């Protein structure tokens, strides 16, 4: 019988059957508290509002996010995602189709266990299994070897494999990822007087990075034609019709993930952090993880990414070989297609967890048959 | 009606007009002025042949008011004479009009929003412990609007005769932050427009003249669209003289006047009151609204209270809302304009308290009913 | 030669000259222009009055501030201020002098470079300089380290210093002060069957504020017991000789700081911000914050304050760190006396923006040399 496969990220909840193309719901992971009191009847409403019924309504909502950094930490909103995902999104009943989960590594363990007793435990699954989104991708790009990047709403993560075998010493994460640099647009756009503050206006942020950004290519170069040309100038229009212009912020912004200083910390940008993950490799593999630098996930969709990656690594490289970024089209929703193959695949039923063994041995047993 | 039979009131308490009807009645049955007032002799006046009882009270109070010293018991919202307001509801429910005359029935109550909590409390008082009332609630003005309406989010205008509220609602919650008040109303507009007949001549001082200049006010009044353009055919031309006959039959004459004076509305400097316009203390309580809001906020706009009847006031507010739009929004973007989707809900029929929402759709049967406790 | 020392806040406008130890000058930053028609030729003439002479004829004028949430929103009625303040307030001219101006953190760059062309155009300075209100604050406290409040009528802000290096990522401010307070007051008068609603009337809200408010060291129980008895109904006076009283009003409006959805605003208060700030900070910097919490700015003199703030803090912060509160008695003039003192450092005497610097690089060289 046919598998679901959910990809819960943060940020973007992706559903849907094994086998199909491409994801059947997308909706965000946000649960809405109303914080006004209701005074008519006939109103309908209820203690929460979920996923799109709670983003079209937010101007009455305090928007909050179950998973922070790709930890879980609220479990009865978390509940209330799944809930909205099987019976109203899928329209499915649980206990009929076994599951394929994703998490991010360097996942605290607590995390994976409480997230499978759940599944057993509430919605009562006949088997589940929990890939790490970073090696679904190398399926999706049907690929045995790469140093994958992986870039959600909530963490960055790199893991080099070759010849089907992963090397954990060299999985590299970072903590910087899309919802910092949404907090960073919301910060540099008081410059030019935008004061967007409070959690329903962060999703309107949200929505000019997620079309007015892009990457430089040379940022000091940008910066100066941005102090002197307003052909970078663009302009978007918020929901009541107030147009803003936008200028020199909209490159500063991802520009973030090459300078992690921008927002206060002080772990290496992405290139070196990728550069890194190779130089400790093992020597022979170097060579072809070069090659194969398979991006995935969100966060890399903003223009000239992939360029400004290979410009920055093959500076950090032996020029003696060559790089070679990978980015598909399909790459936001690479991470769940990569599922849709493993989930569909032979050989993958023996290695589910079912219900029987988790009874069994409790869930303990996560260790024991995941990554 | 209800299962056990009972019938149920609605009274809006006005503070210029009681308004009484049966729930689920499209209309009230008996609109009528709450003037209380004594007999009084008067050397201009002879004294008739009808009986005037020591206290007259509503409709009655009204037309023999000739030979009457009338107060309102409620000013401006609060209950100013109670002992008066007592007997305002003694009349109400007596034999005489809304013939209830009983404590079974139950009764609605309507509240203007941000009113001194004594005012509230004291009303809860007396209907469960003079009148001894089976049933008892007290709604919130504005929601009665889009209740009528058959509506749940838009922003309320209700200018009555005390005070003028602005309250937003949005999908049915209750946005109280937003509320404003505007201290510019029926009887302040009636006063302006006792002073701008002063001016031309007549005087107007008893009581009693305070109800003609108001029967002047609805007959003859109206806010004018282009204000410029008022002014200037009021200069160049006499079309806006028009007579009228005060009781004793003189045919006094009355001019720009009819437009000067509702003009207050959108000028409050032209009276004593410091502050902004109808329109545009609108405007800012939506723009105060969070962002996504006032998308909504401009297409639903809703008129309430007799105040909003005067003749084009819809058309000169929609007016003042584009070109304030323009000038703060748009920043001047004239062009863009022709996307500003912008409705005022201005139905013909705006005693808009009427009570089939609040009551039958409410309740034919239940536990929401405050009750004798 | 000597430097003048100019709080331009919200509020109250502050002035003197460098190295003295209080204000020379202190008025409101109103401009009030007549509300009826000008009709009594001979004495009076003027068209817009300026500071105390507004505050007292405030009957006749409609009062306005030029500076609003921070953020300055007239700059012709600026500039009567500032002329105000060095023509008939400080009775010194200004093109002898050099200006220590002061701001609040993520204003709008407009305002920073507005504010110099004004400086070095109209009123023809020597030089001048723009420091951020925080930094002064924590001068004045004769301090290395602290995590500076200042709470204005205009904006609150959160500014966390260590060694003297600033924390820019972990700067945050909140919208909410002093005024806004007032107009809360000025709705739940009306509660009680008074009503103010002229602007000249705000002025005497804000009176009562000052005098007769206070925050609850616990609310609930205040609010409890206010319901018993007449015990807190204070009286005062208005200007009519009317006399009005008030309950549980003296508190609700205070509260507002550690409850902003009281004026619907959907941030957590100053205590939890302030503790959400130092949760930014580095790690190893927490414990000596926490000994070095320093108030500034007038909404911070209400009885009781610094004692409510360190019971939310001791509460929410870990119960081995030793909470404490700098609440310095003269705090009310904290940026001031702090910009005096850094107008007399030896060290700063290179810092000015000089005029030929602005000469040559326009009103951008605000973002070259200050900080
Ligand atoms: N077109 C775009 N340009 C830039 N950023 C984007 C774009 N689309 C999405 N994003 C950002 O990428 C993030 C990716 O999150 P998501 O893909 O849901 O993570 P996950 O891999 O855990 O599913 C989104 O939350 C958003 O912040
Ligand atoms: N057709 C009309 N044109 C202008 N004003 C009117 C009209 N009808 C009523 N009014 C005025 O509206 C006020 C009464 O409105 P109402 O809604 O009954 O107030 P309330 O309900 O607060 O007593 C009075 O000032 C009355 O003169
Ligand atoms: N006890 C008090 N004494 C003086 N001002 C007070 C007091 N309590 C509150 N305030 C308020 O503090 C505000 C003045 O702060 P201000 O000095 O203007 O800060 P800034 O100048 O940094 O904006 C005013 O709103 C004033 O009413
Ligand atoms: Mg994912
Ligand atoms: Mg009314
Ligand atoms: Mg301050």
């Amino acid at each position: 019988t046919t598998a679901l496969v959910c990809d819960n990220g943060s940020g973007l909840v992706k559903a849907g059957f094994a086998g199909d193309d491409a994801p059947r719901a997308v909706f965000p992971s946000i649960v809405g508290r109303p914080r006004h009191q209701g005074v008519m009847v006939g109103m309908g409403q209820k203690d929460s509002y979920v996923g799109d019924e709670a983003q079209s309504k937010r101007g009455i909502l305090t928007l909050k996010y179950p998973i922070e950094h790709g930890i879980i930490t609220n479990w009865d909103d978390m509940e209330k995602i799944w809930h909205h995902t099987f019976y109203n999104e899928l329209r499915v009943a649980p206990e009929e189709h076994p599951t394929l989960l994703t998490e991010a590594p360097l996942n605290p363990k607590a995390n994976r266990e409480k997230m499978t007793q759940i599944m057993f435990e509430t919605f009562n699954v006949p088997a589940m299994y929990v890939a790490i989104q970073a090696v679904l991708s190398l399926y999706a790009s049907g690929r045995t070897t790469g140093i994958v990047l992986d870039s959600g709403d909530g963490v960055t993560h790199n893991v080099p494999i070759y010849e089907g075998y992963a090397l954990p010493h060299a999985i590299m994460r970072l903590d910087l990822a899309g919802r910092d640099l949404t907090d960073y647009l919301m910060k540099i756009l008081t410059e030019r007087g935008y004061s967007f503050v409070t959690t329903a206006e962060r999703e309107i942020v949200r929505d000019i990075k997620e079309k007015l950004c892009y990457v430089a290519l040379d940022f000091e170069n940008e910066m100066a034609t941005a102090a002197s040309s307003s052909s970078l100038e663009k302009s978007y229009e918020l929901p009541d019709g107030q147009v803003i212009t936008i200028g020199n912020e909209r490159f500063r912004c991802p520009e973030t993930l090459f300078q992690p200083s921008f927002i206060g910390m002080e772990s290496a940008g992405i290139h070196e952090t990728t550069y890194n993950s190779i130089m400790k490799c093992d020597i022979d593999i170097r060579k072809d993880l070069y090659a194969n630098n398979v991006m995935s996930g969100g966060t890399t969709m903003y223009p000239g990414i992939a360029d400004r990656m290979q410009k920055e690594i093959t500076a950090l490289a032996p020029s003696t070989m060559k790089i070679k970024i990978i980015a598909p089209p399909e790459r936001k929703y690479s991470v769940w297609i990569g599922g849709s193959i493993l989930a569909s695949l032979s050989t993958f039923q023996q290695m589910w967890i079912t219900k029987q063994e988790y009874d069994e041995a409790g869930p303990s047993i996560v260790h024991r048959k995941c990554f | 009606m209800d299962s056990q039979g009972r019938k149920v009131v609605v009274c809006d308490n006005g503070t210029g007009f009681v308004k009484c009807g049966y729930a689920g009645s499209n209309f009230p049955e008996h609109i009528f002025p709450a003037l209380v007032g004594r007999p009084i002799i008067r050397s201009t006046t002879k004294v008739g042949n009808i009986e005037i009882k020591d206290l007259m009270v509503g409709d009655e109070a009204s037309e023999l008011r000739s030979m009457l010293e009338v107060n309102y018991p409620m000013e401006n919202g609060i209950v100013r004479n109670w002992d008066d307001m007592k007997h305002l509801w003694d009349y109400t429910f007596g034999p005489e009009k809304l013939n209830i005359d009983t404590r079974n029935c139950k009764i609605l109550l309507t509240e203007p929003p941000m009113n001194p909590t004594k005012n509230r409390e004291k009303i809860v008082e007396v209907m469960f412990e003079t009148y001894q009332f089976s049933g008892v609630y007290v709604a919130i003005q504005a929601v009665l609007t889009l209740y009528a309406q058959g509506l749940l989010t838009g922003v309320v205008v209700d200018s009555g005769d005390g005070v003028t509220h602005i309250c937003p609602v949005y999908e049915g919650f209750s946005l109280p932050h937003l509320t404003r008040r505007l201290d510019i109303a029926g009887r302040d507009i009636t006063r302006y427009l006792i002073k701008l007949l002063l001016l031309r001549g007549y005087a107007f001082n008893h009581s009693a003249d305070f109800e003609t200049v108001r029967m002047i006010k609805e007959k003859l009044c109206y806010v004018g669209y282009n204000i410029e353009q008022e002014q200037k055919l009021a200069l160049e031309t006499t079309v806006l003289v028009e007579s009228y006959t005060l009781p004793d039959g003189r045919i006094i004459k009355v001019g720009g006047e009819r437009f000067e004076a509702p003009e207050a509305l959108f000028q409050p400097h032209l009276i004593n009151v410091e502050g902004v316009g109808v329109a545009e203390l609108l405007f800012n309580t939506i723009q105060a609204a969070d962002i996504d809001t006032r998308s909504e906020f401009y297409k639903h706009i809703v008129l309430s209270g007799g105040s909003t009847m005067y003749p084009g006031l819809p058309s000169r507010l929609e007016r003042e809302l584009k070109q304030l739009y323009l000038e703060r929004v748009l920043k001047g973007d004239v062009e863009k304009l022709s996307k500003f989707k912008i409705r005022i809900e201005d139905p013909p029929r705006r005693k808009h308290m009427v009570f089939l929402g609040g009551a039958v759709l409410a309740d034919i049967m239940k536990d929401k009913d405050n009750f004798w406790m």
